[PDB]
């Protein structure tokens, strides 16, 4: 409501708010260091490749890797990897809920069920909910029955489109198969999928979908069942909450 | 199904009685037996499998006899069996198995499969023998519809429970009087709590008591019971009963006052204990009873007296509790108990071959559930189920 | 209500319905006390304005707050009729004061029942810790009586009051106690003053008293055995009162918190019977 | 539990429970609220103690109850400060006194939830059918000023006075009704009225104001769909004073029975109010 | 082996494990969003904090199978050993820790102690089947 | 991260390190010397100091001459620093932002009160302010840069919050901007942020009946080891006290780890 | 056992319920959005509420299948054995309530009471083959 | 199964293949409308068969 040529203005300030913020540059950055990668010349401030060969994605999160110590190897790159795998290639092209389709849900939500929200207000807390909503979250490959899976942060792991498995995951392996082809925003993780799997019974044909995060099948459960399924989505919304 | 059980109790007693050297005489009584088995088995055909990411495999026989002939037994002997045994202990299993997934709500208590259902069968019944095995000797008892029993150490009758109830509340949660409690598996702990010690309380003195159903009833029970809830002797943080907020307990104990635990069955006493701390004896009973008071000390040292003034803010709050564990106990039904692997077996089989959720047991057999709702057709296949995972586990553990 | 009886449930579902400060921001009033010094110092006409656009800063909608000026900590303490939902008081001690501001204290941070008492035809007696002689006006003076068990005088002749013991010499707000479970004639001076019977107990999820000045301790322990320290009474270190009030609007929530609305459906506390 | 948190099963068990007339002759007060003229009219100075004994009859110990003299409806709908646990107050119709009347019903008949209004300072607006604005004291003169969405004036300056709307000329007790959701400047006379703003909550079960004269009426709403008619709204057939008391006595218990227990004040409260 | 077989979401009371070599335990403290003024006053913006939030979890094995030998709290294999040993004065040898120290043991279960250990064990039962 | 295993191995000792390594600084008041009127006090405490183990050359004697210029000067020279207070209880306050400023470990940013209007951040944001004499008049801004009952154009509208103070510590409504107006001639304003405490100073409070307020809010009241109270008698009993209890106060106190950029 | 077997939305006439031990109704009253002024007047914006709102369901199990022995609309069992022992004053016993009540009977059905019925009304039922 | 919600009037079930009046149901309607993609009919059944 209200908005004398403020929503509008607004709906511009918003906007004279996102560029400027995490999203903005970030974003802003991957295009370059593809640019900059081909093009020019790679900043050589130290760059490694895991997989095939340079490719912004991939390798220039494989070196750079800036601020997080104390564990393993591939954890760290995994984690740096994911930084721009994640986000960053969301305001692009996926399948699926994309991870930000349930935050949006969480604003245009609030920011209607609220009575706080004056035009003032409108920008900043819009942007402010990119950058910080969801805080961490992980995606998954699949390619061969094989679902790789870079849990940000902390974690990875591989599985049989059939079975499900704890199966040798390799940075290689991973290296290309995520620079140029479709990634998922694994709504739901292995820790919810394999506990779901067992005590439960989940189609092959289920399955299939319930990985690339299908829309039906997965507001299905939900919508029905009711068992774990309602709350690795519901811990989400909780965790959107900057 | 007791056919099932005999397959094994043949192998074990097989597998274990026939080594290099022992005499003919000691197994002739057995060796026989045995090769009855094979002869009712050869020309019949198998089929297990084939649910969720189970493997499908179809089985034959036609084997030969046994040299009742020797007199001791010599290596070539024990080899010449053992490659035979192999192919039905790798049977059993896929047997077992197949039938430990299959749930049902008519007729929960019968048999599943394909496999077994064509085992109850007539024909097959000439190889039942030696039913001493604790289970099977259960099973039967039952069939005859008599009465059964099993063993139980630390058994598993109380669904998780973790909660509390205040009696005397107010919005800033200042001045609390109530109880808070953990049921789960054998025990109980529960505390009764009073921010004024009992102050304004006739005599005071403020009752308390806690009350806990059995969905079976426990025979035989040997039962530990101790003076004070450990688990709520310190200070605590809790969400409001309607999870607006939270309050603050910060307890300071005293012995539990008047104690007296009664083990109903049917509403009647069968059991009464006044104050009485160490080991007791509950020997038939569906429902708990716990009763214990908190009195105000009549006479304190200054230290105490200023724990507990006349008027608030009450800091300290007077806390007296209770702790009751089932050690061991009969039950009439099957339970989990810290003992026995028959619950983990059923679910870990079901766990490994992804076998989906069926229209009896709650998802994942979680424990809870099943006991919480314990249900006859729960109950008949669980028995089902715990039976065939026992007979597995005299061959593959 | 007409519900107590029958217990909740104590289950552990373990919800928190996040917040609780935006239905306070929404639905509730404060009305801050302070002393006219306060407003001289800060010289201003529109001070309770500014104020007010700071309020909502944290949160509280223009018509929500407000202002009353209590010019001595005397009168404040007999027609304190709290008027709003929370209510803060300012009080910078004055040494001499001291006690008068104690009985003040003990007023608003507690929650009072009384009952009118007829000194002229009745000869009464104090119960528990918890029964007081609760009288204010313009000058409260109460001399008092012990009564054997026949009605006589211990000390005193029941017939002349040169013979009392006087207790309270002029008065704005006294809380007398005499020796429990003893009668005793009473000879307040009613043409100036009101005395009346009071029970105590439930303390104010309201005001926070909010101390200024010196190195401040209130007992209201009438008693020497104890003494009760509660949120509702907090304490800030005098600078400017300029200061003092852009301290309690920095930080209202934080004292509103230390309160809690839903006990104030009664103009004054001064509960009749 | 005290949280005024609620739950009861009514499984009718049928106990007719018994007397009820006889918790409330021990344990409660009866406060008879009249007029001047009233007692002048009965002119003894024993009046107040004959009706005392007589009401030992209907079961009122001595010291039970009180008699307080208003002497006017203007006075008497100011201050409110009901005494005992049970009011019933007798009004004689004067038709002029008509509204003056009616808004004293509203007042002591319901129960009320105030806060305090600073006109000098802030522009106010009523919320639901239930916020009304009441003001009471020696002269209470109200002008208002109705604010568009910008806090200018809609037929008036929010700068003169003189533009204002004259809603009520020095009344004793006013209870002001503006169009719901609209901000309005205020103009109160402070110096001898007090204005607060109100929300109707419940109603009494104490007050029985029992009307003496006319045909008659007082109507305590301020709209002009809904009539209520409640049992603490009695009337009386005037012939004499004596005789008004007489009736008032000979049917206390009926009296009360329509009033009962004043809810709010309960003991037994809490997030409710007191 | 760094694959997760089992995952439980605060699931209290009995759960089954079927088959794992690590157990993970992850649990946040949340500070409490709403608080009473007695829980509150706890909580300060500001040092000194003198009440320390406190989460915590507890993990009991009733039971389990394990495809090598291990003591536990039924079987008197382990006391029948260290027992013989120490009643004979048997000399420390190249195996096993001094004492038959089951935490020594167990925190450096090699292969040699494992195998020596199960012909021990197996030999103690043997044992108890005539001699108690 | 430290790892957490636990097997009992006492240091033993810990004293015998600091009196050996660190400096003591002992802060008092010009009337306590004068009381004690000796041209010697200073090095017969320190004699009397190798006896609770401080070598000679260890202990600094350091005189304030008042609550309000010692405020502005703790240029804290030593490892550990003790300082003396007297109850003047006019001056209470005064010495409130006085201990406020030693007790606690400051970080602060100069502020240019003639080109920016500021504000705070959060329960951590305050400006501390000291020098001759200190006057602080603000002026609130809504969200145009407009004054809230004042013109940000004349200072004579403006709200006075601090009169020729020698140390001061503002507080202004959290998230507001403010038109600043300081005498910058005698003062001298920063912006600080709060936070790590003092593992040093040990105010020792003499006299009164000594409780005060630390704290900006009402919410709250903070007692630290590093508050310490004597009664008071003579200054020589004083010293003496502080001497035969040396450890204990250092033991209360105990060497700083802030990375502090300012050294 | 907690879990829906069959729901119905607003079905009202014959409808199935093919095995359940629990029947839940859920139902609401919704403030008519449009009042004719007769309608209006009923229902005002203040008290007295002098016309109270209410709605209702009706559920009648016409016939089902159960496990267990039960008395139904039919059968004259439960009358028989109540009968048989009212008429020869049989003395209260320890398994059944007092005549034999069934809403006690009913109310705690224990596993006892059952066999002991179940029992009884089989032999009720031998009985009316020859005696009625 | 193509679930036609012919608005205004009219609603059919097919089989789709060897087309097919039958049971049109409000209810499996529903959801499969709710979350799945749609399709603009273009031409509808009576054209169609
Ligand atoms: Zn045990």
């Amino acid at each position: 409501k209200s908005t004398i040529d403020a929503a509008k203005s607004m709906a511009t300030s918003v906007m004279k708010k996102f560029k400027k913020s995490g999203l903005a540059n970030s974003v802003s950055t991957l295009t370059d260091s593809l640019s900059d990668a081909a093009s020019s010349i790679s900043r050589g401030a130290s760059i490694r490749s895991v997989g095939s060969s340079a490719s912004a994605w991939t390798d220039v999160s494989t070196q750079i890797t800036d601020v997080s110590s104390s564990v393993s190897s591939i954890s760290t790159q995994t984690s740096t990897i994911s930084r721009r795998l994640r986000l960053k290639e969301m305001a692009t092209q996926t399948e699926g809920m994309n991870f930000d389709d349930i935050s949006a849900a969480v604003l245009k939500t609030k920011i209607d069920r609220s009575t706080q929200i004056s035009p003032n207000t409108l920008p900043d807390i819009v942007t402010e909910a990119s950058e910080k909503f969801i805080p961490n979250r992980a995606y998954r490959v699949i390619n061969n029955d094989e679902v790789f899976e870079a849990g940000t942060d902390g974690r990875f792991f591989a599985y049989r489109v059939e079975t499900f498995d704890e199966i040798p995951f390799d940075v290689q392996k991973f290296a290309d198969l995520v620079t140029d082809s479709p990634v998922i925003s694994a709504i739901i993780d292995f820790k919810t999928l394999k506990n779901l799997n067992d005590n439960y019974g989940i189609s092959r044909q289920q399955a299939f979908n319930l990985l690339r995060s299908d829309p039906r099948v997965l507001r299905e459960f939900i919508n029905q069942d009711n068992p774990i399924i309602r709350n690795r989505i519901e811990q989400l919304i909780m965790q959107c909450r900057l | 199904m007791d056919v099932l059980y005999s397959l094994s109790k043949t192998l074990k007693d097989a597998r274990d009685k026939i080594v290099e050297g022992t005499l003919y005489s000691n197994v002739s009584d057995l060796i026989q037996q045995f090769n009855q088995m094979i002869i009712t088995m050869n020309g019949n055909e198998f089929q297990t499998g084939g649910i969720g990411n189970l493997p499908i495999r179809n089985w034959n026989f036609d084997f030969g006899l046994l040299g009742t002939t020797l007199l001791n037994l010599d290596a070539n002997y024990v080899e010449t069996a053992r490659n035979t045994i192999d192919y039905f202990v790798d049977f059993v299993d896929n047997v077992c198995m197949d039938e430990m997934v299959r749930e049902s709500q008519r007729n929960g208590i019968a048999p599943q499969s394909d496999s077994l259902r064509k085992l109850s069968g007539i024909k097959f019944k000439r190889i039942n023998f030696d039913n001493s095995s604790e289970y099977i000797e259960n099973w039967n008892l039952q069939n005859r519809r008599q009465r059964t029993g099993f063993t139980f150490h630390k058994p598993n009758i109380f669904p998780y429970s973790a909660s509390f109830t205040l009696n005397r509340s107010q919005p800033a949660h200042d001045n609390l009087m109530g109880t808070m409690w953990l049921n789960a598996g054998s025990e109980i702990q529960v505390a009764g709590f009073d921010y004024s010690c009992a102050i304004n309380a006739p005599a005071n003195i403020q009752q308390f008591e806690h009350i806990v159903q059995l969905r079976r009833v426990l025979t035989t029970a040997t039962i530990t019971l101790l003076p004070d809830a450990e688990r709520f002797s310190f200070p605590r943080v809790i969400n409001s009963a309607d999870g607006a907020t939270t309050w603050y307990f910060n307890p300071v104990i005293l012995r539990p006052n008047n104690v007296e635990v009664e083990f109903l069955l049917n509403g009647q006493i069968i059991n009464t204990y006044q104050a009485r701390f160490g080991t007791i004896i509950a020997r038939n009973f569906d429902t708990i009873r716990l009763s214990f008071q908190l009195m105000r000390p009549p006479n304190m040292t200054p230290a105490v007296a200023a724990l507990f003034p006349n008027a608030q803010p009450f800091e300290h709050h007077a806390t007296v509790g209770l702790t009751l564990r089932i050690e061991s106990a009969v039950c009439e039904s099957v339970l989990a108990d810290a003992s026995k692997t028959m619950l983990a077996n059923v679910t870990s089989v079901r766990q490994e071959y992804a076998i989906p959720v069926g229209p009896v047991f709650p998802p994942g057999m979680n424990w809870t559930d099943l006991i919480t709702n314990y249900s006859p057709s729960r109950e008949d296949n669980l028995q089902r189920v715990f039976t065939v995972a026992s007979i597995r586990s005299m061959l593959v553990k | 209500n007409y519900g107590i009886n029958l217990p909740i449930t104590g289950s552990m579902d373990t919800a928190y319905a996040n917040s609780t400060q935006e239905e306070t921001f929404l639905t509730s009033t404060l009305c801050l006390y302070y002393p006219t010094e306060a407003a001289t110092e800060i010289n201003d006409n529109s001070w309770k304005d500014t104020l007010s656009q700071l309020f909502l800063t944290k949160g509280w909608p223009t018509g929500s707050v407000y202002f009353k000026e209590y010019t001595d900590i005397a009168s404040f303490s007999v027609d304190p009729q709290l008027y709003c939902d929370y209510n803060v008081v300012l009080m910078k001690y004055d040494a001499t004061l001291q006690l008068d501001m104690s009985e003040l204290a003990d007023l608003i941070l507690n929650e009072w029942l009384c009952n009118p008492m007829d000194i002229t035809l009745y000869y009464y007696q104090q119960t528990d810790e918890a029964n007081k002689w609760i009288s204010m006006g313009s000058s409260c003076t109460i001399k008092v009586c012990p009564l054997n068990t026949q009605t006589l005088g211990i000390g005193c002749l029941t017939t002349d009051t040169a013979t009392f013991e006087e207790v309270a010499t002029a008065e704005k707000l006294v809380i007398t106690d005499v020796v429990d479970g003893v009668n005793h004639k009473l000879d307040v001076t009613t043409a100036t003053c009101t005395i009346r019977n009071c029970k105590k107990l439930g303390p104010r999820e309201n005001v926070a008293v909010i101390q200024v000045g010196g190195s401040d301790v209130l007992d209201i322990t009438a008693d020497p055995t104890t003494a009760p320290q509660t949120e509702r009474m907090m304490r800030i270190n005098w600078k400017k009162w300029w200061q003092v009030f852009y301290t309690v609007v920095d930080y209202v929530n934080q004292i509103i918190q230390a309160m809690s609305k839903r006990s104030r459906s009664l103009n004054s506390a001064a509960f009749y019977y």
